[PDB]
RNA sequence: AGCUCUGACCGAAAGGCGUGAUGA
RNA sequence: AGCUCUGACCGAAAGGCGUGAUGA
């Protein structure tokens, strides 16, 4: 039954899959790979990998319309936490080849497990590093476009200013999921949100919050831009 | 001024220009994990003579380190991030790396990582078991190995024994100065040392009840005494390697109560896999053997010490309080222990953070 | 979602665990909890060990079906935790809890089994 | 042909001539204390190659090794004393020396005899007791970083703990065998290793229930290695020691019993002093009670008698007969003490010929 | 008292001491030296070294009316057994400046007592040796005139006669101390002496025994000649 | 002429000792040879150690000067070891004996005691 | 001669608490 | 818990033996 065109995003596309239903998907970089174990499908020539909002927040964060996408053919993306890849593997679907994505996760473990991919695949460079530091990737990284933040961690609102001085070029934007627990445990989930908003707009223009229910819990994601 | 490339450490003008350059001699993953550590080496080094040599006392670094210990080498630096250097590499590389420069990040920097990921293995959890063992077992060794250097040097120096009572030094003694009218105040303090120290045995030197050795009773001791310290040496690469592997087996862990307390804990488990299976009630209380006596022949009540007490959190804090902070620290612990198992995902700063403002508390 | 759970429960499947502890708790024990349930399961005073599907962090619960599974043990996931809790002896939130002697309820449990022992592959 | 100078190295001619000489190019007193031993040195061997330009397959020396290692490599030799050059240097040694040869001879001899004296001291019965226990020590320290190395090492390589139950040749493959995938016949026979050996384990790498290891859990494990082949290294110059100042102590007992043995019984004793100042009595028994320490302490096998019974005689003889053997070295033993204290005076051979005679026997 | 006057061997000399009696003595080689903490008189310019026949075995065999006695001034004697230097001390007195010994010590602890002497009194070259094994000195000596071997050993009737071989030279003379139980315990001494002396003879000439009573027990010096 | 010989000894004193112990062996002990001398002197059952200026190798008892004057016992040289071995219970030689508890001999014995103090400096 | 921490209840309240209190 | 071998008598003889037999 599967039908697939064009979704509003370049690099995105609708499927009509066996029922009824709606859902979104990438047109594979690389066919014959497949990254977490995704349902491809094949359509004219080629072949789509589709993309469960459960898996990928950006990709329920789109489920749920996030309104602007500066992720987009072409651009040279930083990608903070990138762990085995399920979440960037998309993204570099998009991004394409003159594409370029900076990826960057912390344990050695994980980071491992999208290594081998990156030879198929060839847009994504696996650093391991500490977003926390800059610096200790200041020589593999060339300034970027968006930078990406995920990376459960407290400090994460100000990761995300410190990167974007260092890298992150003028009036490109950057895009940050939250978990708020991950700030604070204790105090109530929008105070959070909120304190992050204004925390974020100190440096950047907050241009959007959107909360990722019913997919995850206590999410939200935000996009900022750079002055 | 001075940035570090994916291909040559570049030192740029206070405006724009370029000054000079050095292209990495070596392979350039190899280097960078130096230079991007906050390391210092000779390319960097080759580098500011050469702009000494062009009149600059004038230097700044993106890195803390590499200022710090830059200045630790004479020059007077500074520290700043995205400095007028490294603005203009990762403004427009190609200008420096052509119009393949992206290819080249590219092999540069996954030849980097595979480089500072260890293969893939199973047994590496019980590789650190042999390893923080292994490195006790070095330390049965060590204190076996002075006894025997301690007493058999005091026929020649009695007095030295307890004068240099901290071992690494009393050792290093012997491996240097040798026989007792080698040592005079000049390589006395090349030891360590302080001012009084280099008197209060140069004046039993002098006047000793010291027996007599020749060029060859010293030279097996002294022989005894380099073995000492290439066990030493064998203990920093014993630690060195725990705290590497832990990266790869317990990243958590580590990052909670520290890679040697990781590893131990790993360790009196009989794995991580166990460790990982396991109560946060079989956690709090795992070393427990000694806590300490009053029924051995005296009369008293009995309680435990578990390893994890060593906690400077656990530690600094009393009697009373306390206990109550072992309860939390071994659940966080049953926590770190799983998603290091089953993911490696760090989410450790959570979950310390979760711990930190934890039971604070009733005196 | 979670990529902890094995198999796919019925929603009633589990509901008739979820109160089959629930009057399983008079004349007979269950051990309330996650700690004192991984307790009962190294020990084998565990008849069936029932879980959540809500538990987050999701690692949390993730070790007890390998070692259910060793210990030959059958479980189940009743998909509220907040029920769970309340269908043990209080209301706060329970992970995942066991039973050590079904008491009331007795031959009630094994129903469960016989499911469990085909369904998970 | 060859014989050897107080300045250097002459090979002669079969009549009487000269041929061609080396002269010594170290400290003489230094290469003569090789030479004369029965060694063999490059000055020796630089010699015997440029006699083989000329064309000499004819080889004659004056001592037994200088001319069996002297086909242990390349040339065939034949041992003679007083031979033609040994003969013609000593019956006129004014050709080759000068007018003053002798202040020569003097000087080369005194020098030489200084090297090989020990200057004086009172300590070194003890210094012996030291390296003694030094090294009864170095053996319990070896045996565990052992254990520690074959278990972990095993984790990559299980097979091969019981494969080579000979410890250092474990270790030495570790050491440089390395990595499982490393391994391979040629490499596998350098270690000593039988034909067959290089194929018991060879088939054990093939196949495995060995986990993996990298280029970071081995560089670790090989570091343990190289330090339980430095340890042995220690044991080699701490015995090497022990029966050198053996000569300066007791050369007596040395000769009679063995540097070891005789270092032992010197160390449960207390000394020399304390070594000759008792009977014969407290001689012959003395390791009986750290021995017996096997049966209600520690225990072993049935509890064996004395120190002294290691003695090759002691030991080829049995039950029934024995015994009344250790009651007679027990008596030579306490003799040579006290001359060994008193005046060194090598009388050895004397008792050493008293008691191999002594107490020939019923059955 | 003490008279000074020429004994009728070359480099001996007799004294008649503070009462009636008749001991031996030689011209100290270096005016100064103590050798064995013997009893040194003075004579018209230079110092005389008594030399006690309970101490030296050769001083004894010289009271004893040792008949020839080899050791001469000029002569280059290998002196096997050398010690303390106290039984050496005197010979280099007699054999003077143009005459050489060579000293072998054993027990290096002995020997080492020596060492120092030698520095002053440079005719004697101390040499760590086993007079069993000629070889292991093969290159510090050179052909001797008179061989003397001390060293109270079983073997020692075979030691003369095997560096008698390497050493000592055509009509060389030599003298041997024997203490017939460093032979044999058990048997008569009368005996071993003999059965000795016969074992000398199948190399050299047998020219002299001398029992050394009273002042020794049961030794004998022995003079050979090298056919 | 033996250079173990700290003292020199009457030509008589000694046999008085030679004769001190030929009766001395008669109700109190003796402990005959050199071995059992030398355990009598290191367990203090040592009244006086008379020994023998003949012995030789003469470093076959010359450790017991050292050890008695240690053990303060008092020690007299015998001129002959021959008679010394007769003197005591056999005629084969003796190197040295002692004397345990003197029995006849008791006050007979000190005698060189105050003698053998004053000789040796 | 070899083994197991304990499992709802601290807080005046606020409500914190089986994702562990309090007792060890 | 922490530390002590036994002292004239084997050999047919020869005579070997406290400068240790024989028994341990
Ligand atoms: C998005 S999370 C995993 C994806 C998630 N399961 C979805 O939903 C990504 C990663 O952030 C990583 N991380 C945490 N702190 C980091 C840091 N300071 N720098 C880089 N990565 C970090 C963790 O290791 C984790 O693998
Ligand atoms: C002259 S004797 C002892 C002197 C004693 N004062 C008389 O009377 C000297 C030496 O001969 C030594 N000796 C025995 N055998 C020897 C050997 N094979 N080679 C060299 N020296 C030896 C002994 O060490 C002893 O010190």
């Amino acid at each position: 039954m599967v039908e697939v065109k064009k979704h509003k995003f370049p690099g995105v596309y609708v499927v009509i899959d066996d029922d009824g239903s709606e859902k979104i998907a990438t047109k594979n970089l690389v066919p014959g790979q497949r990254v977490y174990g995704e349902r491809v499908i094949k359509w004219e020539g080629e072949e789509y990998r589709i993309w469960n909002p459960h898996r990928s927040k950006l990709g329920a964060a789109i489920v749920n319309g996030l309104k602007n996408f500066p992720i987009k053919p072409g651009k040279s993306v930083l990608y903070l936490g990138i762990a085995s890849g399920t979440t960037a593997s998309h993204v570099s679907d998009i991004v394409g080849w003159e594409g370029k994505i900076y990826g960057i996760e912390f344990s050695p473990r994980v980071l491992r497990e999208l290594v081998p991919i990156v030879e198929e695949r060839r847009n994504i460079i696996p650093i391991l590093g500490d977003a926390t530091k800059p610096e200790e990737y200041r020589a593999l990284v060339t300034k970027v476009d968006v930078i990406f933040e995920d990376v459960a961690q407290p400090t994460q609102a100000k990761i995300l200013i410190d990167n974007a001085k260092a890298y992150l070029k003028r009036g490109g934007y950057g895009m940050i999921a939250v978990k708020s627990r991950s700030i604070d445990v204790t105090k109530e989930p929008e105070q959070v949100f909120k304190e992050v908003e204004r925390e974020l707009s100190e440096y950047f223009e907050v241009i959007e919050r959107l909360n990722l229910e019913p997919y995850e819990k206590d999410h939200a994601l935000f996009v900022v831009r750079k002055p | 001024f001075i940035s570090e490339n994916v291909r040559g450490i570049y030192a740029f003008d206070e405006n724009g220009n370029l000054i000079e350059k050095r292209y990495f001699t070596d392979k350039p993953e190899k280097v960078l994990d130096q230079l991007l550590k906050g390391e210092i080496t000779k390319d960097l080094e080759e580098l500011l003579n050469s702009l000494k040599e062009k009149g600059y006392d004038e230097f700044v670094f993106e890195h803390p380190e590499l200022s710090r210990r830059a200045k630790e080498l004479g020059f007077s630096a500074t520290t700043e991030f995205p400095n007028i250097a490294g603005e203009r590499l990762r403004s427009n590389p190609e200008e420096f790396l052509g119009e393949n420069w992206f290819e080249e990040y590219y092999k540069v920097g996954v030849a980097l990582t595979r480089m500072r990921i260890q293969e893939q293995s199973g047994a590496r959890d019980k590789m650190v078991i042999q390893a923080i063992e292994a490195l006790d077992d070095v330390d049965k060794v060590i204190n076996l190995l002075v006894a025997r250097l301690r007493e058999w040097y005091s026929l020649h120096f009695p007095e030295l024994d307890e004068l240099l009572p901290k071992h690494p030094q009393y050792v290093a003694f012997v491996k240097t100065v040798g026989h007792r009218d080698n040592i005079n105040e000049e390589v006395l303090r090349e030891l360590g040392l302080s001012e009084e120290k280099i008197k209060k045995i140069l004046e039993a030197k002098e006047k000793t009840m010291g027996a007599w050795m020749d060029q060859t009773d010293i030279e097996v001791v002294r022989q005894l005494a380099e073995e000492i310290d290439r066990l030493y040496q064998l203990r920093k690469k014993l630690e060195d390697y725990i705290d590497r592997a832990m990266d790869d087996v317990a990243p958590n862990l580590k990052a909670l109560v520290g890679a040697k307390l990781a590893a131990r804990l790993i360790s009196l488990a009989g794995g991580l896999r166990e460790l990982a299976m396991m109560p946060s009630s079989t956690i709090q209380v795992l070393g427990a053997e000694k806590a300490l006596f009053r029924h051995l022949r005296t009369g008293a009540k009995p309680p435990k010490h578990g390893v994890i007490y060593q906690y400077p959190a656990i530690n600094r804090s009393p009697w009373w309080q306390r206990g109550k902070i072992a309860r939390a620290l071994a659940g966080k612990l049953a926590i770190a222990a799983r998603v290091d198992y089953f993911s490696g995902e760090y989410i450790a700063e959570e979950l310390k953070k979760e711990l930190e403002a934890r039971i604070r508390l009733v005196l | 979602k979670p990529s902890y759970v094995k198999f796919e429960v019925p929603k009633e499947l589990a509901e008739k665990a979820l109160q089959a502890v629930e009057i399983a708790r008079d004349t007979g024990k269950i051990r309330k909890g996650t700690n004192e349930t991984t307790k009962a399961v190294e020990r084998g005073q565990a008849k069936l060990v029932i879980i959540a599907e809500d538990v987050d962090p999701e690692e949390i619960v993730a070790h007890l079906p390998p070692l259910c599974e060793e210990k030959e043990i059958p479980y189940i996931y009743v998909p509220s935790k907040k029920e769970l809790g309340a269908a043990a002896g209080i209301e706060v939130a329970a992970a995942s809890v066991a039973i050590i002697e079904p008491g009331k309820a007795r031959d009630l449990v094994e129903e469960i089994a016989m499911k469990v022992k085909e369904l998970m592959k």
